[PDB]
């Protein structure tokens, strides 16, 4: 199916907060260490959104310049997309068509369903147009729209690599529209790229600031025990030793239920199935 | 945009200033509910849908929820448990011709009332019955510049404040107060509050931070919202005796 | 009864309207919305 | 209904009375009259 590793790469500053060369925990949305993720240059189908997303790219190609996201993803209920025209981005709540195919040398907007009923506009400056690498993540919280990016160097043309960067807020929006589902930004060249999908959840992570205040890297406290204690004792360096860390019950599994023997009595029906009245 | 031809244009993710209004009097019957005046340059939300129209002056002094000329009875009528303002002026200063501007048609009157935020937008030729006399008496507004007191075409206005489940309160900022340093102080920042001196913070933030703080979640370093420039705060000098 | 004295009136205030007042067929029109709402 | 439809209506018939139209005055105050015979 495509299948590959998600090593290290998928943090996020949890908050426009500054710290000091400090540790700090929280819980919030992010995705496992050394969780899986897929790809594919033929064609991309649709991809449920499911509660935070994180997406990468390839090098030498851009072939894709965006994404759309929505639940019903026509135009019953507002949806979105999100490219750029090589000068001046574009962002709107504009009723665009899941196509058999939305895509776009060039075919501008050739994704163009119907630009019926669009309410909100958006425009600005761009992000990106043996290369850098797209290390992007989105999220939609207390009804808002979210946005995490990077713009990083990238070698090793087979596929992701190791090493660990932090990731930047681009701008909030206060969208609020429903989504459930999403597509790709591809199209068709008349080539071979990589796109990259995985999942989030609610899981605690123990994150270290370094002098400045730009995060080196975390590590989440449910792969191993050996990180598990880490964040119950608050810093990288478990001295020798012995700690209780946390608890566990094995849950029971049917919930069976007794009751008296036969229990059917009170003569109901020959009162309806009587002679006259 | 005429009392028939009604358009309930956008306005929203955007601050737009309202008591620089008053002190302009360029509307000059100022009056509405759901709100004070003086008080919605400070609160307001999404949803600021607006109308633009041409009025006789006479039937102004009705524009209400549930009170409106029964000129407007048709051409536009409002509810009440309506949230925003109607203000509105005069317009007799060009748009009036001689002759009369015959341009505008009001509606009249038909077979049943209109419900507010409803209209009926199609030609109406009044019928006498069943069907018309089988002739016309629409009518259409004349406005010649020497018209009347009570037949000033106005100007007109109507404002909505109202809030769906979505985000983005747009409303008016606080004008920005001149800070103030080596004076402890009950400073309040954008919805950050707490006490100190303000002073010189050489530690060095990233384009993206808020504020911050060191450990045990005491806040200890802002930047300030006006130049990006970062400020300190410390509870200052106290104690017991 | 009908409108038709209420449509001949228009057509007096239009005929006004034909002559050049641009004042007086606009009161006769607003008594006219008057009688039509009475 | 009928003493201020017909003051108004004579009001009519006033102003366009003062504004020379002596046809158009002397029918409005004949449908007036028709208030009287109506
Ligand atoms: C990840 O995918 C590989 C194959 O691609 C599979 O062997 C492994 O069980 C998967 N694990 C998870 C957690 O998805
Ligand atoms: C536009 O979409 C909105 C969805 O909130 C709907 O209420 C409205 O009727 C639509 N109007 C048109 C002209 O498509
Ligand atoms: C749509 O939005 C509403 C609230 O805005 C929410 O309750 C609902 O779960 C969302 N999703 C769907 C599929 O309706
Ligand atoms: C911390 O910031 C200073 C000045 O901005 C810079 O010279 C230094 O390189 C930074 N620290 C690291 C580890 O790069
Ligand atoms: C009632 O209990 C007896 C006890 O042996 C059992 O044999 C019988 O099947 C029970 N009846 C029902 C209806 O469960
Ligand atoms: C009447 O008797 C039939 C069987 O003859 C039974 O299936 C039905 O349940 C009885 N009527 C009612 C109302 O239960």
């Amino acid at each position: 199916p495509a299948y590959t590793n998600s090593f290290t790469r998928g943090v996020y500053y949890p908050d426009k907060v500054f710290r000091s060369s400090v540790l700090h925990s929280t819980q919030d949305l992010f995705l496992p260490f050394f969780s899986n993720v897929t790809w594919f240059h033929f064609d991309n189908p649709v991809l449920p959104f499911n509660d935070g997303v994180y997406f990468a790219s390839t090098e030498k190609s851009n072939i894709i310049r965006g994404w759309i996201f929505g639940t019903t993803l026509d135009s019953k209920t507002q949806s979105l997309l999100i490219v750029n025209n090589a000068t001046n981005v574009v962002i709107k709540v504009c009723e665009f068509q899941f196509c058999n195919d939305p895509f776009l040398m060039e075919s501008e907007f050739r994704v163009y369903s119907s630009a019926n009923n669009c309410t909100f506009e958006y425009v600005s400056q761009p992000f990106l147009m043996f290369k850098n690498l797209r290390e992007f993540v989105f999220k939609n919280i207390d009804g808002y729209f979210k946005i995490y990016s990077k713009h990083t160097p990238i070698n090793l043309v087979r596929d992701l690599p190791q090493g660990f960067s932090a990731l930047e807020p681009l701008v909030d929006l206060p969208i609020g529209i429903n989504i459930t589902r999403f597509q790709t930004l591809l199209a068709l060249h008349r080539g071979a790229a990589a796109y990259y999908v995985g999942y989030l959840q609610p899981r605690t992570f123990l994150l270290k600031y370094n002098e400045n205040g730009t995060i080196t890297d975390a590590v989440d406290c449910a792969l191993d025990p050996l990180s598990e204690t880490k964040c119950t004792l608050k810093s990288f360096t478990v001295e020798k030793g012995i700690y209780q860390t946390s608890n566990f019950r094995v849950q029971p599994t049917e919930s069976i239920v007794r009751f008296p023997n036969i229990t059917n009595l009170c003569p109901f029906g020959e009162v309806f199935n009587a002679t006259r009245f | 945009a005429s009392v028939y031809a009604w358009n309930r244009k956008r306005i929203s993710n955007c601050v737009a200033d309202y008591s620089v209004l008053y002190n302009s009097a360029s509307f000059s019957t100022f009056k509405c509910y759901g709100v004070s005046p003086t008080k919605l340059n400070d609160l307001c939300f999404t949803n600021v849908y607006a109308d633009s129209f041409v009025i006789r002056g006479d039937e102004v002094r009705q524009i209400a929820p549930g009170q409106t000329g029964k000129i407007a009875d048709y051409n536009y009528k409002l509810p009440d448990d309506f949230t925003g303002c109607v203000i509105a002026w005069n317009s007799n200063n060009l748009d009036s011709k001689v002759g009369g501007n015959y341009n505008y048609l009001y509606r009249l009157f038909r077979k049943s009332n209109l419900k507010p935020f409803e209209r009926d937008i199609s030609t109406e030729i009044y019928q006498a019955g069943s069907t018309p006399c089988n002739y016309f008496p629409l009518q259409s507004y004349g406005f010649q510049p020497t018209n009347g007191v009570g037949y000033q075409p106005y100007r007109v206005v109507v404002l909505s404040f109202e809030l769906l489940h979505a985000p983005a309160t747009v409303c008016g900022p606080k004008k920005s107060t001149n800070l103030v340093k080596n004076k402890c102080v009950n400073f309040n920042f954008n919805g950050l509050t707490g006490t100190g001196v303000l002073t010189e913070s050489n530690k060095k933030f990233l384009p993206f931070q808020q504020f911050g703080r060191d450990i045990a979640d005491t806040t200890d370093a802002v930047r300030d919202p006006q130049t990006l420039e970062i400020l300190d705060i410390t509870p200052c000098s106290f104690g017991g005796v | 009864d009908k409108e038709w004295i209420l449509q001949k009136i228009y057509e007096i205030m239009r005929l006004l309207d034909e002559l050049x007042d641009a004042e007086a067929s606009m009161r006769v029109s607003d008594l006219i919305y008057e009688f039509m709402k009475k």
